[PDB]
RNA sequence: AUAUACCGCCAUCUUCAGCAAACCCUGAUGAAGGCUACAAAGUAAGCGCAAGUACCCACGUAAAGACGUUAGGUCAAGGUGUAGCC
């Protein structure tokens, strides 16, 4: 019996999202990679740095946007540029949303010395793929 | 480290230890259970040690049509806010941890005299607000299986009634207590027995029967007599709408058989109109308060029978030694006539 | 309230839809309804309907037959005039084709195939939240192939649905509301019953139509 | 209020309604059959004990011969016999006081 | 210190095919059961098997392999409840 990035089946009252509903052997079969970079490919390097900065910024923005997110992040690094993509809920105010967006953008830029942009999609309530 | 840190839901899972060995086999725990807590809702995103005033999230952005800027919360204001947060958490925890007062029914830690509220609404839409529920018993039946071993499944027996002569009992089995309760309540509201009553509060005449080695004797009584009966009988009579009776049970004491036999008797009872239509004579009731006066209750809807019933002396009648004892008065028992509680 | 008056008017009148003209004991004896299984196939609750026995065979009381048949036809016609939905059952494969065809011709519905468990009680869950169960059931063959009482009579008595079944010497008329003694197995009797019900329900429908037309006129 | 106007007041109705007063009271006691002799008193040395009877806990009430629609609470309207203290749920002191008051 | 508090990760029967919320019915309304197709009370959400995808195919190999049994292994990957040195 293997338990890896999968949810235990309940009576059927458990809203679950696509990525955590599907198993870790459906990554390329029925899913996509959350992060997109070339450090994993052959010939390049700095993969450890890519991964550590990925996890860092993921946890950072998760903790600076508490209770608002409804999924994991999606990172898109095209050359030097960095693009964050998130899905959040329309709970707090657009004032707070924009202020936190600018703050996080500035911090990421001054920290990683990288040009960064962020995009977020609003949802009334987090989508559900199944009821497990 | 900061990287070593991780989300809180897994921390709470690992701290609670809801499943893995403590739960299975039913060994459980010696009455210690950690309650989950949500700090995310507690404090808004503004609170920090250094109390910088944020016009974007912490303070309104505009005041008097004037833009704001970053400012400092001094030490006095910081400690004031800290005391406010402390007291607020204190009242939150207080309101969280409090007493639970479910109406004591037959006894503490017993599910006898509790009502679950009216039945649940139907799909087509049928509000049963007039119906009231009561739970006769609760027992945890077990069946064994190869892989699970002892498997606990709770069975429940419930009764429901209007208070207008209509009622019904049912049973519900499931692994969850609330689910079994709901099943049984729905089953009862679907399966209803109606029973007549003489003067809206009594049976028509004394009844005595047996059901699956459970002997019962229910005796009619006049107004203001009270309900000196088994607690289950009292609950079901409260549901029916009758407020006075006597009842005794001997042999076996099994709640489901008791209920079934009682409902069977109250359904097979005889009404005075039916009895008149059958016999072909006029009924006459006589009281002890009222003198020698014939009180007509009901008459045959059909033609009256001309000749009366022939008076039969020394009739073939089966009666009870307990009845003879109570009539002779020679019987003695300290446990019979007591100053019991209200009804 | 005049609608309720119209709905109630046929009640006070007996044989108001002219059901007595349909059947005659001559036709019954011609269709061989008086037949019954052997005395070994006899049933206690069916006894009183048996006029007698001959050559280890049972004979039905045709007076009681006609009485119960008149009552049943009048009830069915009243329900049809009331728009109450009626459902036929006959598990016998020998007549399912004919029964479905006459049901189509009438406009009323039937079920000749295998009866499924919990079809009526759990019918809401089966079909949908709100479904109009038929206000009347009838039985052209009360018993199933195993020769035990069909589940439909019990389910209908449960959900308070009236039933009109033709009962053979082996059947149990206790649960039936309007049981009509007869010969379940004979094709002549089957066709006779089918034609009688056709005439009855069609008369009821056309009478309702002309009555509502007269009221629209008035 | 020493008069009986507390009963006609609205707080009494909303607190009880059309039901009797003793109807809601419930006794804490040993298992099964309760004791046949109620508590001696609900108040002592200007101090009240836990689970007191209703007429003692509601100090606004006054046991008086004049409050007829109150004193008829316990004696059945269909049976002139007064109910006993284990039935009404009250203590012996106020029970006896009520008995002589109704007499 | 406690794997006999746990999460996280897995061995295991598995070289299995069963597990089942929500309803109905039977047994006198009991623990429980619900199988007959020329058909008699079962209907079934969902999971898994399966199918399909990966490799060279449609086969094969991998992968997957639920509910649960072994208080199975792991506080020494990491974190953490409790008890302790502080
Ligand atoms: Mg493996
Ligand atoms: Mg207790
Ligand atoms: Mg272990
Ligand atoms: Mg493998
Ligand atoms: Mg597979
Ligand atoms: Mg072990
Ligand atoms: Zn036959
Ligand atoms: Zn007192």
């Amino acid at each position: 019996k293997n338990r890896a990035a999968r949810v235990r089946v309940s009576k059927g009252d458990k809203p679950v999202t696509y990525e955590e509903a599907h198993a870790p052997h459906y990554i390329a079969h029925r899913k996509g990679w959350l992060s997109l970079h070339t450090g994993n490919l052959d010939g390049e390097d700095h993969a450890a740095e890519r991964t550590v900065e990925d996890v860092f910024l993921r946890k950072f923005m998760w903790g600076t946007f508490p209770g608002c997110l409804a999924d994991q992040l999606v990172l898109k690094r095209r050359g030097n540029q960095l693009e964050i993509c998130a899905v959040v809920l329309r709970q707090l105010s657009p004032h707070k949303y924009y202020f936190l967006v600018g703050y996080s953008e500035t911090l990421l830029s001054y920290f990683y010395k990288c040009p960064v942009r962020l995009h977020l999609q609003t949802v009334p309530s987090k989508v559900v793929y199944k009821y497990l | 480290s900061f990287f070593t840190k991780l989300t809180a839901d897994e921390l709470w899972k690992g701290a609670l230890a809801e499943t893995g060995a403590g739960a299975k086999k039913g060994r459980g725990k010696r009455t210690k259970k950690k309650k989950r807590k949500d700090l995310n809702r507690g404090q808004i995103i503004g609170e920090g040690r250094y109390g910088f005033l944020w016009p974007g999230l912490n303070v309104p952005l505009m005041k008097n049509g004037a833009v704001q800027t970053i400012a400092q919360r001094s030490k006095e204001e910081q400690e004031k806010v800290e005391a406010d947060m402390i007291q607020q958490r204190e009242e939150w925890d207080r309101k969280k941890k409090m007493k639970v007062k479910r109406e004591r029914g037959w006894s503490g830690n017993s599910w006898g005299g509790i009502s679950l509220g009216p039945p649940d609404p139907g799909p087509c839409g049928e509000t049963y607000e007039d119906f009231d529920t009561r739970i006769l018993e609760v027992r945890n039946v077990f069946t064994m299986t190869a892989k699970e071993g002892r498997k606990k499944s709770i069975r429940v027996l419930v009764a429901v009634g209007n208070g207008k002569g209509a009622a019904g009992f049912s049973i519900g089995k499931a692994t969850d207590r609330m689910d079994a309760f709901r099943k049984a309540k729905n089953r009862a509201v679907h399966h209803l027995h109606y029973i007549e009553r003489y003067e809206d509060h009594t049976i028509f005449h004394d009844i005595s029967l047996r059901f699956k080695r459970t002997h019962i004797k229910m005796k009619k009584q006049p107004k203001g007599y009270g309900l000196r009966c088994h607690r289950a009988i009292i609950t079901i009579c409260r549901l029916i709408g009758i407020k006075d009776m006597y009842a005794k049970v001997s042999g076996s004491i099994n709640m489901l058989s008791l209920t079934q036999g009682l409902f069977r008797g109250l359904s097979r009872q005889e009404t005075h109109q039916q009895l008149a239509d059958k016999k072909g004579l006029h009924v006459v009731e006589i009281r002890e308060e009222c003198g020698p006066l014939p009180i007509v209750v009901a008459s045959p809807r059909g033609p009256l029978r001309k000749d009366p019933e022939p008076e039969d002396e020394v009739p073939d009648v089966k009666l009870d030694w307990e009845d003879v004892k109570t009539a002779q008065g020679m019987k003695r028992s300290v446990w019979s006539n007591l100053k019991r509680a209200a009804t | 309230d005049f609608n309720d008056k119209i709905l109630n008017e046929p009640l006070k009148h007996s044989d108001f839809f002219n059901v007595k003209e349909l059947f005659s004991v001559r036709s019954l004896f011609d269709a061989r309804v008086h037949l019954g299984h052997k005395a070994g196939c006899r049933h206690r609750f069916m006894e009183p309907y048996i006029f007698g026995s001959r050559l280890d065979h049972d004979i039905i009381d045709l007076e009681q037959t006609a009485t119960h048949l008149q009552l049943a036809l009048n009830f069915t016609a009243h329900m049809a005039y009331r728009k109450g939905i009626i459902l036929f059952i006959s598990r016998n494969r020998q007549f399912s084709y004919l029964i479905e065809n006459m049901a189509r011709d009438c406009g009323e519905y039937a079920h000749t195939r295998y009866f499924r468990g919990g079809m009526l009680t759990n019918a809401r869950l089966l079909f949908g939240p709100t479904v109009r169960l038929p206000d009347l059931i009838i039985f052209l063959h009360t018993l199933n192939n195993i020769f035990e009482p069909h589940v439909a009579v019990r389910d209908a008595a449960k959900m308070n649905i009236p039933t009109v079944g033709i009962v053979d010497t082996n059947c149990n008329p206790c649960l039936i509301t309007y049981p009509v003694p007869g010969n379940d197995d004979s094709p002549l009797a089957v066709h006779l019953y089918c034609r009688l019900f056709q005439t009855a329900i069609t008369r009821a429908k056309e009478k309702r139509q002309q009555v509502e037309a007269l009221y629209r006129l008035q | 209020d020493e008069p009986w106007k507390y009963l006609e007041s609205e707080e009494y109705q909303e607190r009880y309604g059309s039901r009797p007063v003793w109807a809601d009271y419930r006794r804490n006691h040993k298992g099964g059959v309760p004791p046949q002799r109620t508590r001696k008193t609900c108040i002592r040395r200007n101090k009240v004990v836990g689970n007191p009877c209703p007429i003692c806990r509601d100090h606004k009430l006054h046991v008086d011969f004049r409050n007829v629609k109150l004193l008829e609470q316990f004696v059945c309207a269909h049976t002139g016999i007064i109910f006993y203290a284990p039935y009404t749920g009250v203590c012996v002191k106020q029970h006896k006081r009520l008995t002589q008051a109704i007499q």
